[PDB]
């Protein structure tokens, strides 16, 4: 687990043979694939600044293991994702979201995925870096994996304060958001929930422009699902959609989720027949 | 006040472990001939790592199978079995995903034939192909395999794992006990390698098994020969 000849690695990270810095950068990664101390002991030794230089190496293999050596040390604190930043590796990371290699994208969404999982000021961070406009676009993408990575990144974002609601908004997130409610996929779909329940969060505009993307039908369609994670997701974004003025409140009304909602309370279920109780109270205002 | 969910996409052990976040598309390829009796498969569905499940349909486009199903059904992608968290450091067959995997195996019908095979198990785009090559020699003609006289099933056990150091690779040896429609049992036992096609680094684990349960089916409006089959795999036997 724990090495100790952590600098000389550092040293042949900037090293002109391609052989003694690929033999660097592999044990220098298995490193950060441990744990949270294994990861400041890479940091602490200087390795991200030549980790981002080689965010934009030729050799695929290079990219690819300093790329995913940058992931994991995303997966660790907020002292570390700040690191990470700070190191200039975003505007490298929103680049690769327009790599031809499937793979290499994959491996900057990921690590986006973990830096939007931080702090809202490391949401704005990634909004800045101008990651928007490139993740909506993979929301078009025929790539399963890269569909959740997006949606994975994106949901982060809007889980940010209600100016990030509407950086994603703006973004125009929202209409490849509700065609995804009516995906065959289950974890796409959650995911698609996730991200919705996020942005109705927001404030009412907010609210207002989940209801105008012709999100409300789909939603009622979910609360007749076998499903019990997507069941509980469409009544989050259900209530969370309630919490706004009489117009957000009226618009669920008109969806025709009253009578959805008075079935949730005879269910078998602890935590549904709790969420239902606690969704039609507060439609009734 | 509202709720918001945030989350890390989290750690991984290795590049390859991504790649099977979600459903992948599966391409089977089988290219047969037992006893000089040729034949070709072909498999679609899907896997899912995260549960262990597979759902595939293999069709013989040859015609009629030579052969039992269920003696194909080894040889007809380990890289879908879920690794529990504290196991993801283990996953040899995931860690050598996009460039993957040789798999060779020697299958010995106890007193029939043996089965021979060469697969190449890579991604070609976003799916997950294995390509085989399987060749059967020395088989009884009135035996359980030429003579179709197994039962249509695949019964649950546990495949042992084992690290190949000098090869790069892992190795497995595990018997298969397969039933006889008259009540007896045909035992085909397994001798397995795996090596990287890439030359990129391997996960190579501890010593560990893999859990497996498969449901071998008939889609009713197939009039090929088919075999629509369901697993379940998971990884155990390394502690926290």
């Amino acid at each position: 687990g724990p090495g100790s000849e952590l600098p000389q690695m550092v040293q042949q990270l900037n090293s002109p043979d391609q052989q003694e810095l690929q033999s660097a950068l592999r044990k220098l990664s298995q490193i950060a694939s441990g744990g949270n101390e294994q990861i400041q002991a890479v940091i602490d030794a200087g390795a991200l600044p030549a980790l981002v230089q080689l965010l934009s190496s030729p050799n695929e293999q290079i990219l690819q293991e300093a790329l995913w050596a940058l992931s994991n040390i995303a997966s660790g604190g907020n002292e570390q994702i700040q690191a990470v930043i700070d190191a200039g590796a975003l505007p490298a990371l929103v680049q690769l979201l327009s790599s031809p290699n499937e793979q290499i994208l994959q491996e900057a969404l990921w690590a986006l995925s973990n830096i939007a999982s931080g702090g809202n000021e490391q949401i704005q961070a990634v909004i800045d870096a101008g990651a928007l406009p490139a993740l909506v676009q993979l929301l078009s993408s025929p790539n399963e994996q890269i569909l959740q990575e997006a949606l994975w990144a994106l949901s982060n974002i809007a889980s940010g304060g209600n100016e990030q609601i509407q950086a994603v908004i703006d973004a125009g997130a929202l209409p490849a958001l509700v065609q995804l409610l009516s995906s065959p996929n289950e974890q796409i779909l959650q995911e698609a929930l996730w991200a919705l329940s996020n942005i109705a969060s927001g404030g009412n505009e907010q609210i207002q422009a989940v209801i105008d993307a012709g999100a409300l039908p789909a939603l009622v369609q979910l609360l007749s699902s076998p499903n019990e994670q997507i069941l509980q997701e469409a009544l989050w974004a259900l209530s969370n959609i309630a919490s706004g003025g009489n117009e957000q409140k009226q618009a669920v009304k008109e969806a025709g989720a009253l009578e959805k909602l008075e079935q949730l309370q005879s269910h078998e279920n602890e935590k549904i027949q709790k969420e239902a109780q606690e969704a039609l109270e507060k439609l009734q205002s | 006040k509202r709720k918001r969910k945030r989350k890390r996409e989290g750690k991984l052990m290795s590049k390859g472990e991504e790649l099977f976040t979600g459903v992948v598309p599966i391409l089977v390829e089988l290219d047969g001939d037992v006893n000089g009796h040729k034949f070709s498969v072909r498999g679609e569905g899907e896997g899912d790592a995260t549960n262990g499940k597979l759902t595939l349909k293999f069709i013989c486009t040859t015609g009629k199978l030579p052969v039992p199903w269920p003696t194909l059904v080894t040889t007809l992608v380990q890289c879908f079995s879920r690794y529990p968290d504290h196991m993801k450091r283990h996953d040899f067959f995931k860690s050598a995903m996009p460039e993957g995997y040789v798999q060779e195996r020697t299958i010995s019908f106890k007193d029939d034939g043996t089965y021979k095979t060469r697969a190449e198990v890579k991604f070609e785009g976003d799916t997950l192909v294995n390509r085989i090559e399987l060749k059967g020699i020395d088989f009884k003609e009135d035996g359980n395999i030429l003579g179709h006289k197994l039962e249509y099933n695949f019964n649950s056990h546990n495949v042992y794992i084992t690290a190949d150091k000098q090869k790069n690779g892992i190795k497995a040896n595990f018997k298969i006990r397969h039933n006889v429609e008259d009540g007896s049992v045909q035992l085909a036992d397994h001798y397995q390698q795996n090596t990287p096609i890439g030359d990129g680094p391997v996960l190579l684990p501890d010593n560990h098994y893999l859990s497996t349960q498969s449901v071998l089916s008939k889609d009713p409006n197939e009039k090929r020969d088919h075999m629509v089959l369901l697993e379940f795999v998971t990884a155990a036997g390394i502690t926290h």
